[PDB]
């Protein structure tokens, strides 16, 4: 009804009015060369490489910012456009420093490739080049600013995507330099993404510095397990060793960004690893032993002790196959004490209804809502990609945010309604003024963080927010489907566990102390030996022994997310799978294989013997754990609300304080992050000051 | 070398060793890089 | 001739610092994949190979590495009488290549001096 | 004998840094020569799609 | 010259080759599927696999073709195609000093009539295509492995075949024999992913699908 | 003791074959949970899934029961015998 | 579409006929290999291996496939007849130097991370 | 400088020395651990830092084509000395 | 078409016995049909236009002598290319390899506008150039 016809090299293409010349060219397939244009960031038009020729027009237009009009024929390969590209690249390459052998961008440098394709093969520059003093912005991004082409893409990314306005320019002319002027580290959860944004080696990954070349690393696609967003990543490994994590575009989960805890945490999978099985000797000292001895010990203890004295506290980074394997193994000994480190209110519907513990309207739905109400959450650190999506919707759609928890730095400005739990009840009763806004918004959204559920009054908070959702649902201003209630999880191996039937808590252990405990990747340290009865057999199956394995008696080494092909479910309900990039170190094996072999040794052999068989069993327990990259929308909010309005649990007076309220708390959260060294340098950088990040970045 | 002597530098050797194959001064290949994966080094307190 | 291709060797600057900067052009251009390079930022800060192994039993002595090197770090020395009684002695390490560079430096510097203008 | 008596002056490789590496003197001085040398010795020159059968009178 | 680096282009040869391509297309419309002349003046005739014996014979016997020398006979394996194997015949005419290319297609389990009767030089060539790729040529005087070792299992030149194979050789003193074992390399072949993510040649730009 | 360890109802969202199951979970579920507020009745739904009922008993025993094209009363009846068939 | 060219046989029965005569040739041959090639395995110890090789690919049902392995087995017989294979080439059929591999899941889990 | 590990093995410039409880040391007995005594880490340290009197300076490594690609170092920070990324030579402004 | 008593061979094509692949490397492997993701380091999409088929990574240990990446998986560096997903799955079924095809992700068409950088009422107004 509005499509306008534009020509690209003669071909006729229907383009929506407002389409730029670059997108019209992309429709045909031609990719206009560019440096300063990023489809996620704003259009700048300063690189001047998108200069393309329009027929019957004696002026090369900027395809990155020029909207097409009817009858235009974009001559991409015209002689004038080719000469313009050659001149612009000559200007770019004039003052560039001869750092290609020493620059990590070498082999994946946009400048190098565009020079190879759209550019000359020599130089007519017979003068002295410029040189720019390097600038320090922390222990993550090494800056060699003499390589900067001043595309200002990092500045735009910091301003819009990251929110913090600490990057910019200084001066004019050839001496105008991109930096922070005063010394101030670019500290944000999404800071490392600037390394991807920079088309040149001006901004580079410090942990990856001078370690590998782009053409030699094997790329394996996988799913992040640090946070609960489930960002898709590419593990680049060479010589059977993880080298770096890059983002992979998904446009729903993480756009094309990742957090810092996702990027600079691969080193965590190189220290404090469990490689060979450990058993307690006659002094109670952990000693290396063959798999046979440890498995025999565990099998004997499982055979002897049965009933409710058998238990398993699933960890936070565990997969879905291992969870179902452990569930079946403990079910065959009639043990239904499968607990999880995280606590989710089981009162009322509980895990019975999926929508009770799911971010129902998906991450991509945030870009549609008009009012967002976050309750007792700090999405900046709990789920950095979710906060990035909220900011993205805040910029364009002018979405209005409202916080019920403690005041924090959420990049974008929010309206702090307060920090007391009682406010929720007010919004339920309509006494609070914001209720009017909630009833006036056509696409309202209510998000409750899983950290808020960690409190003693989690059931009361869930009941209050469900009352909010029902109150705004009875008024039909909310559109047809528009699932309002949302629960934002933090632990990756939570939703899947809640899908399988694991108890959303650890209270089963305290209520019924078991004489054997299967710590499966459990490192939160919620339950210790003091809570357990004496002479308790503790089994730890994990990769990094930090808070768990020291407590256990058998330290059966498990496999990590980069070392297994396994299913993880994000907070929206989508179930993705990570693929193997490196094999487990030493004698460590896959988690599900360990559980199945233990079941075989103990006698109660599990049916599944292959990964496909375990996936089939996962389908048997839950059919939505195999529909990979498919959000299975839940329903029946009314039933969950009706079951919720029976407990009448009373809110407390303690303010809703998120566990993480500063950058310092974001880094060292899980076992891999704790064992890593770069996150230690990061917490050091943020804690004391700027003096801890000085280094010779000249090379 | 008597007329034109080669340029002198510190790192250049001062005793031209011949083919050291056979003699116990052979060359044995070995990895010149450190470890990649570290171990957990379990604690010493019996505790349990 | 001064262009003769023989035993591979790693040269170094007159100051004493190695010329190699681990740009991995030689490893990326070797037709036989005979070079293995692992790099790591040194204590000073300069990027140098933590491992630079060249497998003489797999090398084809093409000289492509010495052309690819942008700092004239790796060269094919004039030595050709380096036969070994055991196979393992032909698997060159970084230390062995550096020893070759320090041993044949007098010859290799003159050979490059008499040929760099042709390149 | 004819080739020895008719050797012409000129260069040795096609004057195109995208199919022939630049001179070592130019590589260590200029941006484009360094970039082209890097890409040629790491990636190589992209040959246009197609197929050909070229034969010569080898001494066999 | 104005193009000291660009290879000179001959257009008279292009016209002659195009004329002969139309000639061959008109002569045998039964098998000739598509004829094309490359930019560097090489003519390729794509025929139906049933036209292997007839078309070649024509090109060998016609007064206006007189292609009496099978220079090369080879195959190219493209897994993404239905009939992956693509057999190529290169012929040279000494009377009209011209080279021609006749290219046919064939899947894994479809036979091709052996051109040994027409070109007796093909007899060895065919075996190679059988050994390297697995294309079986019916009506062949003797089809056998020509390059691979005796008892080899597989067709090495197939794309779905590792360059290191599956089996290596060793000498075992226990059996005093040159035994074969599963392959196990001391250093795995480092697969380099060298491919610029920027389009090289605008001319060969596949239209979007 | 097969004390009815867990119920798993796997119904499809949109196909008419699970329609009756939907009606059941629409209406005859709140009172069901009120009856026994300990049963982990699982309603894990998925697209393109034949409506089925799994009854995990003690010691890891399961008996799948198909609910294809069942009515709301039909699903109710086919579940009541399951949770009433245990002591 | 569903109907395609044949290699040699025009039905499964003729392919089975060709398999039968190929087995005929191999079974008649085996003792001649044992004597001529100076093998040390017993005659039956080669005939049963011929049987096992025939039984390996006993699941195929596409005729053209059956003709293809008929030709391949004919070629291997051809190599075995006119001493084109040698003692080592023939002995490769009996995988002798290869250590026995385990079949149960438990041993595979004990030995390494493989399917 | 090359130093001796507690086992007796000399450490290379890469900090490589086989552990005491490592069987690989068997290869070195009746042989020697080939190491290079001339450590590049030390040898570049005592090279004097040139007092360049300009804001920026060009380094080619000496010898023109014999050296490394010519790069320009910006000598503006008074707290550090500009070091060439190819050869390691340092430069410093004359007390600014 | 083909007049040689053209026979119906409806049953699906299978060359598992005509490739020479050993027993182990034909079902315990799992190929992966996927369109490679764009290298986020760069900004070119010319490497995301052809489907690729690859095999699961296996054990990669260190050589005791020098430390190489020794492996015993022949189908580790072998990756096929395909013009379309259907052809790739046809190749996978033809060779009898278990697969798990991932759909081709496509960048969603955005809506760029230079004017929004200098808006008067909206929050897209940039604070810098
Ligand atoms: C070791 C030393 C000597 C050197 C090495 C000696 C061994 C060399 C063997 C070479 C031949 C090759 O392995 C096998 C081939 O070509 S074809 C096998 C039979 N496969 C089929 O025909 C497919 C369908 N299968 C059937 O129909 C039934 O298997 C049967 C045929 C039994 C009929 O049964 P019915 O009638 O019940
Ligand atoms: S950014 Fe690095 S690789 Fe790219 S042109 Fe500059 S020095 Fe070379
Ligand atoms: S530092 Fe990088 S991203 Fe920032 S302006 Fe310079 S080239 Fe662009
Ligand atoms: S000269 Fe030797 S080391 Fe250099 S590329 Fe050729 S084979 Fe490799
Ligand atoms: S090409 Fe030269 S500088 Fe680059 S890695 Fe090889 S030896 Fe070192
Ligand atoms: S991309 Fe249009 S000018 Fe930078
Ligand atoms: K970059
Ligand atoms: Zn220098």
């Amino acid at each position: 009804s509005n499509l306008i016809e534009v020509f690209v090299d003669g071909q006729s293409v229907m383009v929506e009015p407002g389409t730029t010349v670059l997108q019209a060219c992309e429709k045909v397939g031609m990719q206009i060369p560019r440096f300063c244009y990023h489809e996620r960031l704003s259009v700048a038009g300063n690189c001047r490489m998108c200069l393309v020729e329009i027929e019957k027009a004696p002026k090369v237009v900027a395809a990155c910012a020029m909207p097409v009009m009817k009858g235009w024929n974009i001559l991409t390969n015209s002689e004038k456009s080719k000469k313009a590209r050659e001149g612009v690249m000559e200007f770019l390459l004039a003052n560039h420093p001869l750092d290609c052998p020493i620059c990590d961008q070498g082999g994946e440098c946009d400048l190098q490739d565009q020079s190879m394709m759209f550019g000359s093969d020599r130089s007519r520059f017979l003068e002295g080049k410029r040189a720019v003093e390097d600038k320090n912005i922390g222990p993550l991004v090494k800056t060699i600013m003499t390589r900067c082409i001043q595309c200002t893409r990092c500045i735009r990314f910091a301003s819009e995507i990251a929110g913090v306005d600490d990057l910019g320019t200084t001066g004019r002319g050839n001496d105008m330099q991109v930096g922070t002027y005063i010394e101030k580290m670019f500290m944000s959860e999404l800071s490392g993404n600037i390394i991807d944004i920079c088309p040149v080696g001006a901004l580079t990954s410090k942990p990856y510095a001078f370690t590998a070349r782009p053409w030699e690393t094997r790329k394996t696609e996988s799913i992040d397990v640090m946070d609960a967003v489930g960002s898709n990543i590419v593990v680049s490994t060479r010589t059977g060793e993880v080298m770096r994590i890059l983002p992979r575009m998904h446009e729903d989960i993480n756009e094309e960004w990742i957090s810092d805890k996702t990027r600079f945490a691969y080193d965590g999978l190189k220290r404090q690893r469990l490689t060979q099985p450990m058993i307690r000797n006659e002094k109670g000292l952990l000693t290396y032993t063959t798999w046979e001895d440890a498995l025999s010990r565990v099998a004997g203890m499982l055979q002897s002790f049965q009933g409710n004295d058998v238990a398993a506290i699933a960890g936070g980074l565990v997969d879905a196959e291992a969870l179902v394997a452990l569930k079946d193994l403990l079910n065959r000994v009639d043990s239904d004490s499968l607990c999880t480190e995280e606590v989710f209110p089981t009162a009322g519907a509980g895990t019975d209804l999926r929508s009770n513990y799911l971010l129902n309207t998906t991450i991509a739905g945030v870009e549609e809502a008009d009012v967002i109400l976050l309750v007792g959450t700090n999405p900046r650190f709990e789920a950095p990609l979710f906060n990035a999506r909220i900011r993205k919707s805040w910029l364009h759609n002018d979405l209005k945010v409202a916080l019920i928890g403690s005041p924090v730095d959420l990049t974008y400005r929010y309206d702090h309604l307060g920090d007391s739990p009682k406010i929720l009840q007010d919004i339920a009763s309509g006494n609070h003024p914001f209720s009017q806004i909630l009833k006036e918004a056509k696409k309202p959204m209510v998000v409750l963080g899983s950290s808020a559920l960690q409190r003693s009054d989690g059931t009361a908070i869930l009941a209050a927010v469900s009352n909010i959702a029902q109150n705004i649902r009875l008024s039909s201003g909310v559109t047809g489907d528009w699932k309002v209630m949302n629960i934002l999880h933090r632990i990756a191996s939570q939703v899947a566990a809640l899908d399988l039937g694991y108890k959303p808590g650890v209270e089963a252990i305290r209520k019924n102390p078991p004489k054997v405990l299967f710590l499966l990747g459990a490192d939160g340290g919620c339950i210790t030996r003091q809570d357990l009865p004496k002479d308790c057999f503790i089994i730890y199956q994990g990769h990094h022994g930090d808070v768990g394995a020291p407590m256990a008696d058998v330290i059966l080494p498990g496999a990590a997310y980069t070392e297994k092909s396994a299913t993880y479910v994000n907070t929206e309900g989508r179930a993705q799978q990570t693929k193997v990039a490196v094999t487990p170190p030493g004698l460590a094996r896959e988690d599900w294989k360990i559980i199945r072999a233990l079941s075989e040794i103990a006698g109660m052999t599990l049916p599944y013997d292959t990964l496909d068989q375990v996936r089939s069993r996962l389908e048997e327990v839950s059919p939505n754990l195999v529909r990979y990259d498919d959000v299975e929308g839940a329903n029946y909010f009314q039933q969950a609300n009706e079951l919720s309005k029976l407990v009448n649990q009373q809110l407390l007076a303690d303010p809703l304080v998120p566990p993480q309220l500063t950058i310092k708390d974001f880094y060292m959260t899980d076992s891999i992050s704790r064992a890593s060294q770069t996150m230690a340098k990061c917490v050091k950088a943020v804690t004391e000051g700027i003096q801890a990040v000085e280094e010779p970045s000249i090379c | 070398p008597t007329t034109k002597p080669p340029t002198a530098r510190k790192y250049i050797w001062t005793n031209h060793k011949f083919n050291v194959s056979g003699t116990p001064q052979q060359y044995v290949p070995y990895s010149t890089t450190r470890k990649k994966i570290q171990e957990w080094v379990p604690p010493s307190t019996p505790y349990k | 001739s001064p262009r003769f291709r023989g035993e591979h060797a790693l040269r170094r600057y007159p100051s004493g610092e190695e010329r190699c900067i681990a740009c991995k052009l030689c490893e990326a251009v070797c037709p036989a994949q005979a070079i293995t390079i692992e790099a790591e930022p040194r204590a000073d800060g300069s990027r140098r190979t933590t491992r630079y192994d060249i497998d003489m039993t797999k090398c084809i002595y093409c000289g492509f590495c010495q052309e690819a090197c942008p700092v004239d770090a790796i060269v094919e020395g004039p030595n050709f009488e380096f036969s070994t009684e055991t196979h393992e002695e032909l698997l060159y390490n970084k230390e062995k290549l550096l020893n070759n560079g320090d041993k044949w430096e007098a010859e290799i510097a003159a050979n490059i001096q008499a040929d760099y203008l042709y390149r | 004998s004819q080739c020895l008596n008719k050797m012409p002056p000129g260069e040795i490789k096609v004057d195109d840094a995208k199919v022939s590496p630049p001179k070592r003197a130019e590589m260590k001085t200029s941006m484009e020569s360094l970039i082209h040398h890097f890409k040629l010795y790491t990636e190589g020159y992209q040959v246009p799609p197609g197929a050909t059968y070229t034969a010569i009178e080898a001494p066999k | 010259d104005t193009r000291p680096t660009i290879r000179p282009r001959n257009d008279v040869v292009h016209k002659q080759l195009s004329a002969f391509g139309q000639y061959v297309a008109e002569i045998l419309p039964k098998y000739v599927q598509q004829v094309q002349v490359s930019c560097f003046n090489e003519l390729e005739i794509f025929i139906h696999p049933d036209g292997v014996i007839p078309v070649l014979t024509f090109l060998r016997d016609h007064t206006n073709a007189q292609f009496k020398s099978l220079a090369d006979l080879t195959a190219v394996d493209v897994p993404t195609r239905q009939n992956r194997f693509e057999i190529v015949y290169n012929l040279l005419s000494l009377r009209f000093n011209s080279q021609i290319r006749v290219k046919t297609y064939t899947d894994e389990l479809t036979p091709i009539e052996s051109s040994v009767t027409v070109y007796k030089a093909a007899n060895w060539y065919e075996r190679e295509i059988w050994d390297m790729f697995g294309v079986f040529f019916a009506n062949h005087p003797d089809l056998r492995r020509i390059l691979t070792g005796y008892g080899f299992e597989g067709h090495p030149f197939r794309k779905d075949f590792p360059l290191s194979g599956y089996v290596e050789l060793r000498y075992d003193d226990e059996v005093k024999r040159v035994v074969a074992e599963p392959v196990e390399l001391a250093q795995e072949f480092r697969k380099f992913d060298l491919n610029s993510p920027w389009e090289a040649f605008p001319a060969y730009r596949q239209p979007p699908e | 003791k097969l004390g009815l360890r867990e119920i798993r109802i796997h119904l499809c969202q949109r196909s008419p074959g699970s329609q009756g199951v939907r009606d059941f979970i629409e209406k005859r579920y709140v009172e069901l949970k009120k009856a026994n507020p300990d049963l982990p009745i699982l309603i894990r739904e998925c697209s393109d899934v034949q409506p089925k009922l799994w009854a995990r008993y003690a010691f890891g025993q399961e008996k799948n029961v198909s609910l294809n094209n069942f009515s709301a009363d039909q699903v109710t009846r086919t579940l009541e015998n399951v949770l009433s068939g245990k002591a | 579409g569903t109907s395609v060219k044949p290699i040699f046989s025009r039905d499964m029965n003729e392919a089975k006929r060709r398999v039968r005569e190929l087995y005929r040739a191999w079974y008649r041959e085996v003792p001649n290999t044992v004597h001529l090639f100076q093998l040390d395995i017993s005659v039956k110890q080669g005939r049963d291996k011929v049987r096992e090789m025939f039984m390996k690919n006993a699941h195929v049902t596409d005729p053209r496939v059956v003709d293809l392995l008929v030709i391949k087995g004919k070629m291997e017989l051809e190599e075995t007849i006119n001493v084109w294979k040698q003692r080592t080439h023939i002995m490769r059929f009996f995988h002798e130097t290869e250590a026995p591999r385990p079949t149960d899941f438990l041993s595979k889990f004990y030995v390494g991370h493989d399917p | 400088g090359v130093r001796t590990s507690p086992t007796g093995e000399k450490v290379t410039h890469t900090g490589q020395a086989y552990d005491d409880g490592d069987y690989r040391r068997v290869r070195f007995s009746d042989r020697q651990k080939e190491v290079n005594e001339n450590f590049a880490i030390d040898l570049i340290a005592e090279q004097p830092v040139s007092e360049v009197g300009s804001r920026v300076i060009s380094c080619d490594g000496g010898g023109g084509a014999l050296g490394h690609p010519r790069v320009y170092i910006n000598l503006d920070k008074e707290t550090k000395t500009g070091t060439c990324g190819y050869c390691g030579l340092q430069f410093r402004q004359p007390h600014h | 078409t083909q007049d040689t008593q053209l026979i119906a061979v409806d049953e699906k094509l299978d060359i598992t016995t005509l490739t020479g692949v050993p027993e182990e490397h034909i079902k315990t492997r799992k190929v992966r049909i996927f369109v490679p993701a764009r290298n986020n380091m760069q900004s070119g999409v010319n490497n995301t236009k052809k489907w690729k088929m690859e095999f699961d990574t296996r054990e990669r240990w260190e050589n005791p002598l020098m430390g190489w990446s020794s492996t015993a998986d022949p189908l580790s560096n072998l990756v096929l290319t395909f013009s379309t997903k259907e052809d790739a799955v046809a190749f996978a079924e033809k060779n009898g390899w278990s697969f798990d095809v991932e759909e081709r992700k496509v960048p969603k068409p955005k809506s760029k506008s230079y004017g929004a950088n200098f808006s008067w009422n909206k929050r897209t107004r940039v604070s810098t150039k």
